[PDB]
């Protein structure tokens, strides 16, 4: 699967 | 723009109600209209803007991926032009949201922002929205898009390195530049060096933080570890 | 309408791709445009239409409920008119989708449908979309809406009882009339008698079915049981 | 919580 990027702040 | 009859604060007010309802198209248009009032944004108002346009583009990206896979399975009888027409239509909707954000930063958010944390936040976002365009680019402008994303990413790194500590969550959020390297730039060993350098310098800084700040940074450091476990 | 340049079959074709992508606003407008071609719909094409408009209204209903609860918590300082203005705007969007469906059945789906399974399917849908309007009605027309839903529901029952077996899934799907009684009509003992009569007459008919049909009917009978366990 | 109504066909 694809790589993890930076999450939705709240 | 469309929202010009409404007070700036009522617009902030209704963006938070849309989030609660999970109505992110509404949320994005309220925050577009606040931006167009001409005043700079605070640190909470900036997070509202990124939460709203991320959940909207997030849906377009996922649907574009389904469609593009059916189109390719239909190469390796034939149903007609219908798959390629509909994938084309979604793709054009995504490129239009990416051009709308990119225009708000050029007009005039990046040039008015003088604090490190404002200016680094907007330059990241700019490399994120050129990245999503590159994910669906295939023409002569594809090498040009990959270079706009690169340039915006690097300017933000240089500021963050000389102006903020290695545990700042905006600085850790560098995770995104490593994804650029791995999935877009065909440079997977670059991607791996960055994530390991980044993890190591934050680790040795944790002793300086409160329990609330510790919790915020360890969140994002865990995503750096998951990728290395996957890329090796 | 908007879709008048496209072939009927390409429209069916693209509705199924939108479902796969989870793009139900697109799905609903493709099926609206097929309906407006003037020909009757088959049994698969009818299910596409109900899946598309249900997932769209389903989102409006859920967001209207969040908003309306904040508005009421702000009665039992005060933030302004912003909550009541935004709840009003969502509510008006829902009533507009309900009026669009109701117009497709009146023009001319119900009057052209002569089979029991076509005609019972459209009359159910009509009582379902008056119900969702009643869920948000508060004026003088609220008693009028409750009576349009009732009338459409009862005509479909009379046909289904004399023309289809007690295990038919469209006939079991009667579940919806019992919900009407409990949550809209303030008649909870009516609601309870219907669900128990309905469950019992299907139970004693299962011996007549294939393994594929058994599985379809026991699905919907389990929802009748969950409600009785909740309403008692 | 509220009562269960009839599910999406597919």
């Amino acid at each position: 699967d694809r790589s993890s990027s930076a999450p939705n702040v709240h | 723009g469309a929202m010009g009859s409404m007070e700036r604060a009522s617009l902030i007010q209704k963006a938070k109600l849309a989030e609660q309802a999970e109505r992110y198209e509404d949320m994005a248009a309220f925050m577009k209209g606040a931006v167009e009032k001409g005043e700079e944004l605070s640190c909470e108002e900036r997070n509202l803007l990124s939460v709203a346009y991320k959940n909207v583009v997030g849906g377009q990206r996922a649907a574009w991926r389904v469609l593009s896979s059916i189109e390719q399975k239909s190469n390796e009888e034939e149903k007609g032009p219908e798959v390629r027409e509909y994938r084309e239509k979604v793709e054009t909707e995504l490129q239009g949201v990416c051009d709308t954000v990119l225009g708000l930063l050029d007009s005039h958010l990046i040039k008015e922002a003088g604090d490190a944390e404002s200016r680094v936040f907007y330059l990241k976002m700019k490399g994120d929205y050129y990245r999503y365009l590159a994910e669906v680019a295939t023409g002569d402008d594809k090498k040009r898009i990959i270079d706009s994303a690169r340039s915006a990413y690097q300017e933000a790194m240089d500021i963050s390195k000389k102006e903020m500590p290695p545990t700042n969550p905006i600085r850790l959020g560098a995770l995104n530049f490593s994804v650029f390297h791995y999935e877009i730039a065909n440079s997977p060993e670059e991607a791996i060096s960055l994530a390991k350098t980044t993890f190591d310098e934050a680790m040795a800084d944790l002793h300086t933080l409160s329990e609330d700040s510790y919790k915020d940074s360890t969140l994002i450091m865990q995503l750096l570890r998951d990728n290395l476990t996957l890329w090796t």
